[PDB]
């Protein structure tokens, strides 16, 4: 597009996913500093990978301050650069490097406020991330967070069709996925909100499983067994069993202690077992907790 | 419920429209192809509704497919020789964006029987991307068509496959279809949809969402109404032999309305 190699300096090795590798780099004639994501094809004997073409498609529409934006797409023959704005941190490295002592209030609330507006963008673009998590949340020094990655994520129809399975890294995982559910939505973002929300407070996972009935039985004892009453067609759910032992649901404050009462209503909101009762993006950003928001920078 | 997006569906739709516009191919490409004709086009379209069923691929695959060959042909001139090797980038780039499991490239290569190598099919791939600038999340008439389908009191899954049926049929024929909107033919389809198997009309709430009416409606469902009617005799046939399967309720075998009264 507007770019070629030639105008970048390599600066250092940030990242690597499975389709390669991620370096920091400056435009030597503008000054800016950018991720380089380098996705080989030469290597490549399928063409061009689907999660690349989702994650260019995508992004391309995607104008957010709450999300990573692309600002190029360099396309040689044997190789394909994203060239993303740079953020120095994701919010996992800040959690455990820096958060030894907590996030203060005022910054976990700043951030929550900041992905349920990246959120709420995708689900108005008809877009699911199906990947949220901490390493997948990056900040800059000015206090901003903003939803990554989006190679795991799907342009859907109204409404929605079935879609591929076991999506979403598996302690962010909801229910609905890990009962093997027909169909889902937008309700699987909330999800993970909810379980990163938690994890701001705690500084450690929600429901750290090892394995998908694993995480489910985490779920059911921190919120109770769903039943038909709570979640009305759960039991007839395709990896619904009847034999899953019924755990009481335990009082929210139980949960997550530290969190005052807004806090433990949004959270709770965000957790429902029924995906049609579990809050939206957008209706959260109304909610109470965030009546005194700020942001303050990291 | 969260299926049908309550808190999002008017945002999608209001963005499928300004979108819509921005995908829309050249209605007057074809003039300016010096070796191709419409004639072509729907040879290659009703070979893409074969392909699509051979591997038992999504219908909205084969609207993007068609969506990205029409865009293509719009700013590149391509010899009658190749238009299948487009054709084929097309339905593997969307078959990567919309399927699941799509099928491998060797597959592809395998259904134009050995007229086109793997780098061949590659190669175009990226041309592709190229031309389109990787703008690939276009709206398509059976994205419009699921939301309308939502106005329907009760739910009548005969209206449902014949929509889909018209609609895809509409892919077929670049003159005159080419000239409409996504959203415009999927209405005019709907409409003809309903009538046919219900005798009711395009209901007022589609009217408040879309702001079309019969009125705004009527050159497109004229043409549809048209091409419902001769589609027995099209020289194109993969369409209402794919409508006679079960999976669609056999809505090819219904029969089309002799007039629509307005
Ligand atoms: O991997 C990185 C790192 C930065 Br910093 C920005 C973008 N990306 C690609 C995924 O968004
Ligand atoms: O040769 C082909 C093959 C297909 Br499939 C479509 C169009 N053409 C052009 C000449 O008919």
């Amino acid at each position: 597009g507007p770019g070629s190699m030639e105008n970048f300096q390599k600066v250092e090795k940030i990242g690597e996913g499975t389709y390669g590798v991620v370096y920091k780099a400056r435009n030597k004639l503008t000054g800016e500093v950018v991720a380089l994501k380098k996705i080989r094809l030469d290597t490549e004997t399928e063409g061009v990978p689907s999660t690349a073409i989702r994650e260019i498609s995508l992004l391309k529409e995607l104008n957010h301050p709450n999300i990573v934006k692309l600002l190029d797409v360099i396309h040689t023959e044997n190789k394909l650069y994203l060239v993303f704005e740079f953020l120095h941190q994701d919010l996992k490295k800040f959690m455990d490097a820096s958060a030894l002592t907590g996030i203060p209030l005022p910054l976990i609330k700043s951030y929550l406020f900041q992905l349920l507006q990246g959120l709420a963008f995708c689900h108005s673009h008809r877009v699911l991330h199906r990947d949220l998590k901490p390493q997948n949340l990056l900040i800059n020094t000015e206090g901003a967070i903003k939803l990554a990655d989006f190679g795991l994520a799907r342009a859907f129809g109204v409404p929605v069709r079935t879609y591929t399975h076991e999506v979403v890294t598996l302690w962010y995982r909801a229910p609905e996925i890990l009962l093997g559910c027909k169909y889902y939505s937008t309700a699987v973002d909330i999800w993970s909100l909810g379980c990163i929300f938690a994890e701001m407070v705690t500084r450690r996972a929600l429901f750290p499983g090892d394995s998908e009935i694993d995480q489910l039985f985490r779920i059911f004892r921190t919120l109770g067994t769903p039943d038909e009453v709570v979640w009305p067609g759960v039991t007839s759910m395709p990896d619904y069993k009847p034999s899953f032992p019924k755990w009481a649901r335990q009082d929210f404050s139980k949960v997550v202690p530290p969190l005052d009462e807004d806090g433990r209503s949004l959270l709770s909101q965000m957790l429902h077992y029924d995906p049609n009762k579990r809050i939206s993006a957008k209706a959260a950003l109304a909610h109470p907790f965030f009546q005194d928001v700020t942001k303050p920078v990291p | 419920g969260v299926n049908e997006v309550p808190d999002y569906h008017e945002d999608i739709h209001t963005y499928l429209r300004e979108m819509e516009v921005k995908c829309k191919p050249k209605v007057g490409y074809m003039k300016k192809q010096p070796d191709i004709t419409n004639s072509m086009r729907a040879i290659l379209v009703d070979w893409l509704v074969e392909v699509g069923e051979e591997y038992k691929l999504q219908n909205e695959t084969l609207h993007l497919a068609v969506n990205y060959i029409d865009r293509f042909l719009s700013s590149m001139s391509v010899l009658r020789g190749k238009l299948q090797l487009v054709g084929t980038a097309a339905m593997l780039l969307a078959s990567k964006f919309e399927e699941i499991y799509p099928p491998e490239v060797a597959e592809f290569v395998y259904i134009t029987d050995d007229t086109y190598t793997k780098k061949q099919v590659l190669r175009m791939e990226h041309l592709v991307l190229k031309v389109l600038a990787f703008d690939l999340a276009a709206p398509t008439i059976n994205q419009f068509l699921t939301q309308y389908f939502l106005h329907q009191q009760p739910a009548n899954c005969k209206v449902e496959s014949l929509a889909m049926f018209l609609g895809e049929l509409s892919l077929i024929d670049a003159d005159p279809y080419l000239k409409y909107l996504p959203s415009v033919i999927a209405a005019a389809a709907f409409h003809l949809a309903l009538y046919t198997v219900t005798g009711q009309s395009w209901p007022e709430s589609l009217v408040q969402k879309t702001g079309y009416t019969l009125e705004t409606l009527k050159p497109c469902l004229l043409d549809l109404h048209q091409t419902y009617l001769r589609a027995p005799q099209h020289a194109q046939q993969s369409i209402r032999e794919k409508y006679k399967n079960s999976k669609y309720h056999g809505v090819s075998l219904l029969n089309p309305p002799e007039t629509l009264n307005v």
